[PDB]
RNA sequence: GUUACAGCCCCGCCCCGGCAGCAGCAGCUCGCCGAAUCCCGGGGCCGAGGGAGCGAGACCCGUGCGCCGCGCUCUCCCCC
RNA sequence: GGGCCCGGGGGGCCACGCGUCCCCCGCGAGCGCACGGGGUCGGCGGCGAUGUCGGCUACCCACCCGACCCGUCUUGAAAC
RNA sequence: GCCGUCGCUGGCAGUCGGCAGAGCGAGAAAGAGAGUGGCGCGGACGCUACGCCGCGACGAGUAGGAGGGCCGCUGCGGUG
């Protein structure tokens, strides 16, 4: 998720 | 190192098989945490539990 | 071996502890230091032969 | 015009004292005395050349007498510049103690 | 001897190397800063 | 034990086990002239076994190492005593070599002992190894290098390159 | 869409770059660089008009067919493939022919095609070779070089310029000297030529022939 | 990461050994190491007899 | 006989007296090694297997470079 | 030295959203290169109808290495 | 590399296609579950299942035992  | 690179096989249900991959070591050794080369060059030259 | 194996079984267990209960062979001695206490150690030579016949 | 190979006799074939393996002969070059000297030779090309009966055809050129097995230098033999060297056919006996071409190339000056 | 067939099993081998060969440069150009600073020292 | 190549002095430190009745046991040494260091360990635990009731078993190494030659540039002479079993006995020898390491002295003596002797390493027990001065050299080969002006020619000087050419035209010349 | 932009990990060795992973993260700038989640064609007739299928089904199948091969990776065609060339082949060296009819003949090198085959010229008026084509692996490079650092080779002379043109025979045919050859041959011989012949005695050299004799062994000899 | 710790493991391990010796040198003394506890037999002897 | 018109060895103080260098391209005066090790090149033998799929999907019927491992570039903007 | 190499005051990291409570102090798209699940060229040359091309084995001959005559009884057979 | 044997008492009935939807090799038990409320008409081979396919190890042999012979001979019933 964070990296998105 | 080089012993277990070059010529290291595996005893995968009674067969010899050579470790061209991690996921060998994983299935048949993982339940001790031996999961990758390094970790089976680490049991053998510590002499882990 | 049996008597003393149950009881430090048992002991352990109320104690929370893992112990060891199975033997080992002898291992290899550990790493330590001698100390020479300010004495060379005494040189040995082989002795000559002799016919004490 | 002039020579462009080496000489080499076809000293004999690979073996122990009992035992022939004739798919390996073994080659004496002219001025290779060492071990050390034959690292030019190896990989160079190796022709025993001879003459028959019946004229067979020339690349680029008519149908002679001459005929040639090709090889090339595979290795080094013992300590004194002796070659081992592989035909595409194993040569024949009667060429023991004969003339065995060695080429310039493939070069790698 | 084949590093992509290292890699699939021991990922920091790439790096091992990395390093490596970054140290062993770097280690070679002291040797020869070090040398020419003795060299010209001497024709002082 | 195989005089294999060049020997080399070790020194080797070693002790009984410490037990409860000797909680430190002394410390015994040895100059061991080997091949390398495995051997060298070895005959430790059969020379002191010889003198003490000891063994590998009941026994441990302190230290293994090489004594590297203090003057390696410099012209001694030394003197070697040993006992050596024959075909027929055992003898005690001195012997006197002139080298520049003390383990290139030794060496000296095991193809010495084998040449004029026909004595295999094993049978050999270098007892004492010194450094011995001119003055107190007893053995004319040896003695007769101790002269400040020594000169002497090399007289028919054999040919050793005798297969390069193998075929040639004129006929060596032994003098030089 | 942005432009492409030079790879920011300069190469260390084949197959390892100069940094890590969180290095070129970095360098790329990926910590602000974030993002988030026909077969037919109709035609006129004179019913009006017609569905006209663009590829059709095959009219014969043989009895039996191969299989698919399993694919591989690395195997690229001849066209692909990386030149290589040895260090002591540099332009201007005087390199020895060992195969063909000009074998045993001192050329000049010239430079080496796309496809790995090196132009050599003779110069034609010293021993009779022109401007060729000939393989590295058959010619022995000499110590012997000339400096054509400034001469002007023209950019058609490639590997399709060069390549045999097939003459076909029902008698014979001959290959025939092109006037563009020719011309070719006077443009770049008219440089090399001066610069041979500022060496002294090289354009005699040039003229002679390579040869083993008595004695003469070519591993112990210098080139 | 598990070969990243080993590696400084093995280092520690190396270094460890040496800095220990150095001490006991120092001091006058002997620094005996561990008997080693892994092996690695090979079989140079044939089958018959 | 004891440094003199050559030199050799030992010991104290001189920071282990100071400087290169360092198991030495004085390419051999003496070792053991590489998680404390990497790069490059040469010769020789060999090429067994043959439907591995990828992505579009029930709003699509494509394409046979496809797995895992390792990279690069684009979906930002500048400079050389 | 060990403590994710404790804490305070030039060079590599398989660090890189944030709302927070707080120990402590579940899908981005593509594109490309390959040391990546066993070889391909999207690379070429020469010769060919009356004397030349291919034909392991087979017919004859030569050479090099190997090689004692079978069956049988037998501890043991080429066996005088 | 190839041949055979032994072992995995291994895999394949899933060729489930326009009444369609392509997977079950993957370190770590059990569902590519079911529902209730808040343009083209196309898609290789296979499977004598006593068949086909994969992986690993192995291979001396008298006396003797066993298996398999699309080895061979003569006659009978069927079949060609
Ligand atoms: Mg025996
Ligand atoms: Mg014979
Ligand atoms: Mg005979
Ligand atoms: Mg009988
Ligand atoms: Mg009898
Ligand atoms: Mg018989
Ligand atoms: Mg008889
Ligand atoms: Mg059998």
């Amino acid at each position: 998720r964070g990296l998105r | 190192n080089e012993l277990i690179y070059k010529r290291g096989y595996g005893k995968i249900n009674k067969k010899r098989i050579a470790l061209t991959d991690n996921t060998l070591i994983a299935r048949s050794l993982g339940k001790y945490n031996i999961i990758c080369m390094e970790d089976l060059i680490h049991e053998i030259y510590t002499v882990g539990k | 071996r049996v008597k003393e194996n149950d009881q430090k079984k048992k002991e352990a267990k109320e104690k929370g502890t893992w112990v060891q209960l199975k033997r080992q062979p002898a291992p290899p001695r550990e790493a330590h230091f001698v100390r020479t206490n300010g004495k060379e150690p005494e040189l040995l030579e082989p002795i000559p032969y002799e016919f004490m016949a | 015009s002039g020579r462009l190979w080496c000489k080499a006799i076809f000293a004999g074939y690979k073996r122990g004292l009992r035992n022939q393996r004739e798919h390996t002969a073994l080659l004496k070059i002219e001025g290779v005395y060492a071990r050390d000297e034959t690292e030019f030779y190896l990989g160079k090309r190796c022709a025993y050349v001879y003459k028959a009966k019946n004229n067979t055809v020339t690349p680029g050129g008519k149908p002679n007498k001459t005929r040639v097995i090709w090889g090339k230098v595979t290795r080094a033999h013992g300590n004194s510049g002796m070659v081992r060297a592989k035909f595409r056919s194993n040569l024949p006996a009667k060429a023991i103690g004969h003339r065995i071409r060695v080429m310039l190339y493939p070069s790698r000056i | 001897k084949n590093l992509r067939i290292m890699l699939k099993l021991n990922p920091y081998a790439k790096t091992m190397r990395r390093n490596t060969i970054l140290r062993q440069a770097r280690n070679h150009k002291l040797r020869v800063e070090r040398a020419a600073a003795a060299l010209a020292a001497k024709s002082d | 034990m195989k005089a294999s190549g060049t020997l080399r002095e070790y020194k080797v430190v070693g002790r009984c086990l410490p037990t409860p009745k000797c909680r430190t046991p002394p410390l015994y040494r040895m100059r061991i002239f080997a091949p390398n260091h495995v051997v060298a360990k070895s005959r430790f635990w059969y020379f002191v076994s010889q003198l003490k009731k000891m063994k590998k078993s009941s026994g441990e190494i302190v230290y293994c190492g090489q004594v590297f030659e203090k003057s390696p540039l410099r012209v001694k002479n030394f003197g070697i005593w040993l006992r050596y079993d024959s075909r027929s006995g055992t003898h005690n020898m001195y012997r006197e070599y002139r080298d520049l390491t003390t383990a290139g002295a030794v060496t000296q003596c095991y193809r010495d002992m084998g040449a004029r002797h026909r004595a295999r390493a094993h049978s050999i027990q270098i007892m004492k190894v010194e450094e011995i001065a001119a003055s107190k050299c007893r053995r004319p080969a040896v003695k007769q290098f101790h002269d400040s002006k020594i000169k002497f020619p090399l007289p028919h000087r054999v040919l050793r390159r005798q297969h390069k050419p193998r075929f040639t035209t004129k006929r060596p010349n032994t003098f030089f | 869409k942005g432009k492409p932009h030079c790879s920011r990990n300069p190469v260390l060795v084949r197959g390892i770059g100069r940094y890590s992973r969180s290095a070129m993260y970095s360098r790329k700038a990926l910590y602000k660089r974030k993002y988030a989640a026909l077969a037919t064609v109709t035609k006129p007739v004179g019913g009006g008009t017609r569905v006209v299928k663009l590829r059709k089904m095959p009219r014969y199948y043989p009895t039996e067919d191969v299989p698919r091969k399993l694919l591989s990776h690395g195997k690229k065609p001849f066209s692909q493939h990386v030149r290589k060339l040895r260090a002591s082949i540099t332009p201007g060296t005087i390199l020895i022919i060992l195969t063909g009819r000009h074998r045993g003949k001192r050329v000049v090198f010239l430079k080496q095609l796309s496809s790995g085959l090196l132009l050599v010229t003779g110069p034609l008026s010293l021993n009779r070779v022109p401007l060729r084509r000939t393989h590295q692996k058959f010619v022995i490079a000499t110590s012997t070089k000339i400096d054509i650092s400034g001469v002007k080779i023209p950019k058609h002379l490639t590997d399709a310029y060069f390549k045999k043109k097939k003459l076909r025979k029902p008698e014979k045919e001959k290959y025939e000297i092109t006037e563009q050859r020719k011309v070719d041959q006077k443009a770049v011989d008219s440089q090399i030529l001066p610069k041979i012949k500022a060496v002294p005695q090289l354009q005699g050299y040039l003229r002679s022939v390579f040869a083993l004799t008595n004695g003469v062994y070519p591993h112990k000899l210098v080139f | 990461e598990k070969a990243k710790h080993y590696h400084k493991e093995y280092r520690q391990m190396y270094r460890t050994e040496i800095r220990m010796a150095r001490m006991a040198r120092k001091a006058g003394n002997f620094y005996v190491p561990a008997e080693p506890k892994l092996a690695f037999v090979i079989r140079i002897r044939g089958i018959n007899g």
